[PDB]
RNA sequence: UAAAAU
RNA sequence: AGCUGCUCCCUAGCAUGCUACUACCG
RNA sequence: GCGGUAGUAGCAUGCUAGGGAGCAG
């Protein structure tokens, strides 16, 4: 602290005492330098002790409003930060088994149930367009989740069976397309 | 208490309180807005006043930050800072602020009066943020102006619902329509409690006005009816989402063999799905609306929602939907208001119906696959933001024609609004080009399409459906019995009086007039169920009866003439004051005693 | 490398739970068991199998807009 | 701080002192009217600092009796609530069956565990798997607690209805497995 | 001075 | 949504204690 | 020059009250 008003008065008082102690004058006129200088150390230290408390209420309001703002913005964005965190960590993981199903899933090829692990349960995945059908179904083997599944039943949106030999480039425009391929793991 | 600046989207906590909508502004932007405008009030975490008891100085540019509060210079503490200093104002996040130099247009929007064409002309050529700002502030200005109207009280009781009122003298009386409502309060000595809302109707003679009460409180002599105002909610989503293209059809799976009646629309049905949003502009009464349900069944599994700003429009297209689609169809229009009621189909509370029909202000917040907003020539940027906020879908499709009717925009009283500036999507359709074009009449007589295409459009219409029966006797219209600013002329009705029964088979025509009160005069001495030219626009009938007024700038509007004549099947008539429109008119001239 | 997949499985189950997946007891039991079994794994090749099985649950329903969060 | 008997005394003392300082005649003036801020501030210490504690203690007494009033209202609210519960709970039991079993007690008191056994009018079974459903509530009427109960409404963990046709053995692996069969007492 | 909102 | 035990941090009040300097008396 | 009370400012301790967080059975 410094530039406070009463600091001027206290500074002039102690400068007057500097002058008196350099001159070495009278001691009874020195009763003006401890009956009017000690009046300064209390005309000031009661105005320096009223910005020391304001300067503390400022801090304990600042440090509280800050966290009251954040601690509330944090809770108003969980359903959208959790997802970005999830996919950041997934991309960083780097595993082709997951990258395959994620990419596939981008281009509307999702599964319809939990991918099973047994060497014999079923998997039913959707296939929306032909250019998808080519890259994955070569004959009767299905390449999903970095494995090989033997295709057993294709069935279009008609909910009626489609023959596997009927699916090709030319005759494609006729099938209700989003299909549901069913298969079993190798 | 924190947000984003309206111009540069930086962090801030300042609002220019003198502006009606109280928009967030950053430091530099608030300084620029307040150094050049009569707006000099600011509000941060707490209002910026001189916090000395008895002082009321509020101009920010002269206030000073003291101890835990802001102080006048007279009431300044020994230690303090000036708030407005060095081209900025003091708020949160001061040194991380970005200053956009759109303060010119911002001040234009902030201090304008929406009275001359320049205000709307600049409302729809700014950035999207300023676009939404101008939209909500304009609606706010209009509905707060509505407060300056007059008030009415009782005069004497005459029945149970037709009585005599007293408008307060000296201030404008509001128009008399069933959407201008006043809440009624009785003030006995003592006793000033609500008694209900009311909507009125001027009946058969003066000064009597039949009325409709929200509850059967027996009216006495000491009550009054004061107009109840409304509030405005701020917007969030933009007018139109940015476009994305694709290389293959996404989300939608076509068909091959259903109802080729929609034949020429297939290549266009694909182009709809291979984009993010597209527009279809169409001359009056063509493949529009047809196209909507055509694409609807072309993509059978596709969730689709339909919308329009005018009730009669969504209802007429719900009818045209009923004509073709599985039912399996609902029109979630309105639970129990808009007292001119509508459909008779299903539900307003389920939102699993594959086909939902409603009006913009009453949309529920649903997911969809296609949103077919209809007649964009009648909507404003406000409404477009409303739809883009409530719904999200995969594709968007807008259908309309800017050459027809715009939004009324009551307060504008000098200049003209070209369709380019009706809203955002009309601009888009006329600046680069409707990205989808269809133009030849299916509906109304070939000759009248020749008439309309001869005048509003350069001639580019053809169709079928020929004669007969069209007439324009240039009919003198007598006394403009003008109670409200909506015109009334019954000597003109002397022609349906000249043709009451001599039309022995012309029994189900449709009567439309530019003026609402003279149309209630069609509801005064009755000939047939009548409509307005605004409750038309997306509605078609067989034979049409029409009455005008004097050559006011109102009825003389070529666009309302367009949307009045182009809504028939094979017959119409035009009874016009007519200085040169019967020199526009391509029909057979008749006279008043010419009944054969 | 296994700590990576364990923390990732924590984040995944939390997302699934935020998407109201515990409204169907069968699905929630399946995911809960896959999660607790991943956390107790002790060789990083079983953990990845159960992680692909667990992520299939999220890839099934259409509530998370995958093409957007995959802006890379 | 303002209108007290000491402020005016200090005011007149320092007014006389103003007169005496404008004079500045003798040192006796200085002494006798420096005994005027030396005598008039003790009263400005007492009757201007004492009542700075009067308001303190009055306001804390006020807040304490505020909180006591609120804590005496919440007591009334909770006792009303629990009285309502007690009186709405007995409006479900006063069967003549309960009186029938109490009047046969050779004393008037009976174990608690048997009251819902012999007087309740609704049973709820929670069944883990199909093999247990087979042995317990099989059909549409079964017998338990020496009475004959009849099934109506069957639900599952998700609490959605189920018809007894779905509860077969090959369709068993397709239901939320703890089923909750609710039956009534049929005579 | 035209449409018309849990 | 439990019963305990220990530890750190922040705030408030009171009295006590301590010390400096100012006013009244002895 | 010192004893007594009455003050302000500063300091330490201790104790009550209030809130936040961590570990253990
Ligand atoms: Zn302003
Ligand atoms: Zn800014
Ligand atoms: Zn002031």
């Amino acid at each position: 602290f410094s530039s406070l008003p009463s600091y001027a008065a206290f500074a002039t008082a102690q400068e007057a005492y500097e002058q008196a102690v350099a001159n070495g004058d009278s001691e009874v006129v020195l009763k003006k330098l401890k009956k009017s200088l000690n009046v300064a150390k209390s005309e000031f230290d009661r105005d320096a002790a009223m910005q020391r408390k304001l300067e503390k209420m400022a801090d304990q309001a600042m440090t509280q409003m800050y966290k009251q703002a954040r601690s509330e913005d944090k809770r108003a964005k969980v359903t959208s930060a959790m997802q970005t965190m999830l996919f950041t960590m997934l991309r960083k993981l780097d595993n082709d088994a997951l990258n395959n199903i994620i990419n596939n899933a981008r281009d509307g090829c999702v599964p319809l149930n939990i991918i099973p692990l047994t060497t014999a349960a079923k998997l039913m995945v959707v296939i929306p367009d032909y250019n998808t059908y080519k890259n994955t179904c070569d004959g009767t083997t299905f390449t999903y989740a970095s494995a090989l599944w033997e295709i057993q039943q294709v069935v279009d949106a008609d909910s009626k069976i489609v023959q596997l030999s009927e699916i090709s480039m030319d005759n494609s425009p006729n099938l209700a397309w989003p299909l549901i391929v069913t298969a079993l793991r190798a | 208490a924190v947000g984003a600046c309206v111009l540069c989207n930086s962090q801030t906590s300042l609002r220019c309180g003198a502006c009606i909508r109280r928009p967030f502004l950053c430091c530099k932007c608030c300084y620029d807005h307040v150094i050049s405008t009569s707006h000099k009030l600011v509000l941060s975490v707490n209002p910026y006043v001189c916090n000395a008891p008895g002082c009321d100085v509020t101009d920010v540019t002269q206030l000073y930050l003291g101890g835990m509060s802001y102080y006048c210079k007279s009431h300044k503490p020994p230690i303090s800072f000036p708030l407005c200093a060095n081209g900025q104002v003091f708020g949160l996040y001061k040194n991380t602020c970005v200053g956009s130099d759109n303060v010119t247009d911002f001040n234009a929007i902030a201090t304008c009066d929406w009275t001359n064409a320049g205000d709307y002309i600049l409302a729809n050529t700014c950035t999207e943020r300023l676009k939404l700002f101008a939209a909500e502030t304009l609606k706010a200005t209009e509905e707060t102006f509505k407060l300056s109207y007059g008030i009415a009280t009782v005069r004497e009781v005459l029945s149970d619902r037709e009585l005599h009122l007293s408008w307060e003298v000296g201030k404008p009386r509001p128009p008399l329509n069933r959407n201008y409502v006043f809440t009624g309060y009785r003030v006995t000595k003592n006793s000033k409690v609500q008694i209900g809302e009311y909507t009125f109707e001027k009946g058969d003679y003066g000064d009597a006005v039949v009325y409709r009460g929200t509850t059967t409180y027996k009216l006495n002599v000491g009550d009054y009816f004061v107009l109840t105002s409304h509030t405005v909610m701020p917007l969030s989503a933009p007018t139109l989402v940015p476009q994305e293209h694709y290389v293959r059809i996404t989300g939608l799976y076509p068909t091959l063999n259903i109802s080729d009646e929609f034949s020429s629309n297939v290549a266009n049905y694909q182009k709809v799905g291979m984009q993010k949003y597209s527009t279809l502009q169409g001359p009056p009464g063509t493949g529009k609306s047809h196209f909507a349900i055509g694409l609807a069944l072309y993509y059978p599994s596709a969730r689709i929602v339909y919308t329009a700003c005018s009730h009669a429009a969504v209802d007429a297209l719900c009818e045209k939907a009923l004509k073709y689609l599985p039912i399996d169809k609902c029109s979630r229009i309105i639970p129990a208001r808009a007292r001119v009621e509508c459909f008779d189909k299903f539900k307003v509370n389920s939102t699993l119906e594959q086909y939902v029909f409603c009006t913009v202000n009453a949309l529920p917040e649903t997911t969809a696959d296609i949103v077919v907003f209809d007649e964009i020539s009648m909507a404003t940027n406000y409404d477009l933001s409303v739809v883009n906020a409530r719904l999200r879908a995969k594709h968007y499709v807008y259908i309309g024609d800017p050459a027809q009717l715009p939004a009324p925009r009551t307060l504008l009283t000098k200049g003209t609004l070209e369709p380019e500036y009706f809203n955002s999507v009309c601009r888009l359709m006329k600046t680069i080009g409707p990205d989808m074009f269809l133009g030849t009449c299916r509906r109304c007589p070939a000759e009248i399409v020749d008439t309309v295409s001869a005048l509003v459009y350069d001639n580019k219409l053809k169709a079928h459906k020929d004669k007969s029966a069209q007439c324009f006797k240039m009919f003198y219209k007598g006394v403009i019995t003008h109670d409200v600013s909506s015109a009334i002329n019954r000597p003109q009705i002397g022609v349906v009086r000249e043709f009451l029964t001599r039309n022995p088979a012309w029994r189900k025509a449709v009567f439309i007039s530019p003026y609402n009160s003279q149309n209630a005069v069609a509801s005064k001495i009755l000939g047939l169920p009548t409509q307005t030219v605004d409750s038309s626009q997306g509605s078609e009938y067989d034979y049409v009866i029409f009455t005008q007024t004097t050559e006011t700038a109102h009825s003389c509007n070529v666009n309302r003439f367009n949307v009045a004549i182009t809504r028939a099947k094979v017959g119409i008539l035009c009874i016009m004051s007519d200085r040169d429109l019967y020199d526009k008119l391509q029909f057979t001239s008749l006279e008043i005693p010419r009944r054969n | 490398k296994m700590s990576d997949v364990k923390c990732t499985s924590v984040v995944l189950l939390s997302v699934l739970q935020q998407l109201r997946v515990e409204s169907s007891s069968k699905l929630w039991a399946q995911c809960v068991q896959l999660h607790n079994d991943i956390l107790l794994a002790k060789d990083t090749t079983e953990a990845f199998e159960k992680m692909v099985s667990l992520l299939s649950v999220l890839l099934s329903m259409q509530g998370a807009v995958d093409i957007n969060k995959l802006c890379e």
